[PDB]
């Protein structure tokens, strides 16, 4: 189903620091509605900058503790049938 | 390093931070029924979404600053348990964040920044551990992008009774959808105190007081995001486009009704002023006829009848002067009745125009409501899923890289990887299901590669490059 692919890099070095996949949401993409991201041309199609206002809305689905003061975050909305 | 007047939970403390940071003095006590009730209403089972109620309005221009070139902050505190989905005490001492049912964020609606409470969607807050200070009862807490907090909480102390200039409780208290940029300039957190401190956890939200210019930037952003949403949700768009017509129509009806009142009153005043003029003219006509009746004495200063003639002139002037005042009043009434008649007619017009408008909207709403809509899963098949970093074979060790190349459709940036010691860049082409390689230094295209094997599917295209994005 739908998984939030989160990646983050160091603000200064721009070097990769980590990646985490949220749980599978099945066919429930309401998460994108809370972010205000239309489904059209955005599922399996691009990475989005994790703006500040989005952190409180995304942090619930990730074990990593988003730190936008030290890193830059990106999230893509990936969808594959069944578990993966 | 300062101090502040004790403030109650829910109260929006306004201050201009010093080099020492923000002072936070809380007047402990169950949160006011006013706030608690609003929060209760906000949680009302509404349709899934983030909803909010604006508690306060911020008025930049009214801020009593030391120097206009300052950054004022508004700090609203609430009991942590009133916010967290689960008692803070029942939380591992090693947790950095916690789920919450409500947050206090800054939101921009109609060219104005406000402080609102929002709820309706899963949310998380950072858990900051407060540290001791030499001064007892005084703790320090460091929240992400906010000045250091010098928090202080007292079980029972006075509380500021009035809002500081720059913040008003005069707001639209109706429950509304939180904005796209809600909390864009707010940093909040649940502050938990030292083991044996004795203080319960406290939620704190810090918002920057935006300037007129900054409020505009937010609003324009809200607008752009709303338009992008409307552009991709035909039905939802038609819905609000119709609801908007529903309102404009009603407002046109109250308009005609208001003009019918203006006209009715104008007619009443007209008739009334007309009668007064008509009567005033009678008196004048009789004083003029009276001078005429005694004009035969107009040249005989010696006759007593000359006094009658002279007196008649006096009466006539007094009557003329009154008629003049009456005529002016009546003319004003005549101009009012005329303007009221045109205005009422004009309202009638717009009201009709509004009626047609609502028809085009109520119809379009159904037309777009009768069309076939694709579900989420359909969208999930429009493009090829990207491979997992550790599954890309044949290209050696790959490390993800900051996305930068704009996507053709939608608002994302192509998924980027790094290989060959950071000399080769590989981006995912979700439309064809293959990787595109690029030279790091040049940005020049190297070719198309299969993620499963690493084999080259197509060779280098001189016309392609991403130098513009590194």
């Amino acid at each position: 189903g739908l998984k939030l692919d989160l990646t983050w890099f160091d603000k200064s070095t721009e070097d990769f620091k980590g990646e985490e996949y949220s749980k599978d949401f099945g066919d429930d993409g309401s998460v994108m509605e809370s972010l205000g991201v239309p489904f059209k041309d955005n599922v399996n199609n691009g990475c989005f900058d994790v703006i500040a206002e989005w952190v409180p809305l995304l942090q619930p689905y990730f074990n990593h503790q988003i730190d936008i003061s030290d890193n830059e975050y990106f999230v893509s909305f990936d969808y594959r049938d069944g578990d993966w | 390093s300062a101090v502040a007047a004790p403030v109650a939970f829910g109260f929006p403390a306004l201050s201009t931070p010093g080099a020492g940071g923000l002072a936070v003095s809380i007047s402990a006590g169950a949160l006011s029924a006013a706030i608690a009730d609003i929060m209760a209403a906000l949680k009302g089972p509404f349709k899934f979404g983030l909803w909010g109620v604006a508690l306060y309005g911020v008025l930049p221009s009214q801020i009593a600053k030391d120097d206009p070139n300052m950054m004022s902050k508004i700090v609203t505190s609430l009991p942590a348990d009133d916010i967290t989905e689960s008692p803070v005490s029942s939380l591992p001492l090693d947790k950095a964040t916690v789920n919450v049912n409500v947050r206090v964020v800054d939101d921009v609606k109609d060219e104005r920044q406000n402080i609102s409470v929002v709820s309706g969607v899963p949310m998380s807050c950072p858990v900051v551990d407060a540290k001791p200070t030499e001064r007892p009862g005084v703790f320090t807490a460091s929240i992400p992008g906010a000045p250091v907090l010098n928090i202080s909480v007292n079980n029972s102390t006075p509380a500021v009774q009035t809002l500081s200039p720059g913040v008003t409780n005069n707001t639209d208290k109706d429950v509304r959808p939180a904005g796209f940029t809600q909390g864009g300039n707010t940093r909040d957190a649940v502050i938990r105190f030292p083991k044996d401190s004795g203080h319960n956890a406290v939620y704190v939200s810090v918002s920057d007081v935006l300037s007129p210019d900054q409020v505009k930037q937010r609003q324009d952003e809200e607008n752009r995001r709303q338009q992008e949403w409307d552009a991709t949700h035909p039905v939802e768009a038609a819905e609000r486009n119709y609801e908007r017509a529903r309102a404009e129509l009603n407002q046109a009806n109250e308009d005609v009704a208001r003009n019918q009142e203006r006209q009715a009153k104008a007619v009443q005043v007209y008739n009334s002023r007309k009668s007064e003029l008509d009567a005033a003219n009678k008196t004048l006509a009789d004083a003029i006829a009276e001078i005429k009746q005694f004009n035969r004495f107009a040249h005989d200063p010696m006759a007593g009848g000359h006094r009658m003639w002279q007196m008649a002139g006096l009466k006539a002037q007094r009557a003329q002067t009154d008629v003049n005042n009456k005529q002016a009043a009546f003319d004003a009434a005549a101009k009012e009745k005329s303007d009221a008649d045109a205005a009422l007619s004009s309202a009638m017009e717009s009201r009709k125009k509004k009626e047609d408008k609502k028809r085009s909207a109520e119809n379009n709403l159904n037309d777009e409501k009768n069309k076939p809509r694709k579900g989420f899963k359909d969208y999930g098949h429009d493009y090829h899923p990207a491979p997992k970093t550790e599954n890309i074979k044949g290209l050696g060790d790959l490390k993800p890289g900051i996305p930068k190349t704009p996507k053709q459709n939608g608002g994302g940036k192509r998924k980027r990887w790094t290989g060959d010691k950071g000399r080769k860049i590989y981006e995912w082409d979700s439309q064809h299901g293959e990787l595109e390689g690029y030279r790091a230094s040049d940005g020049q295209h190297l070719g198309s590669f299969d993620p499963k094997t690493g084999n080259q599917l197509k060779g280098p295209d001189p016309k392609r490059n991403i130098k513009k994005y590194l």
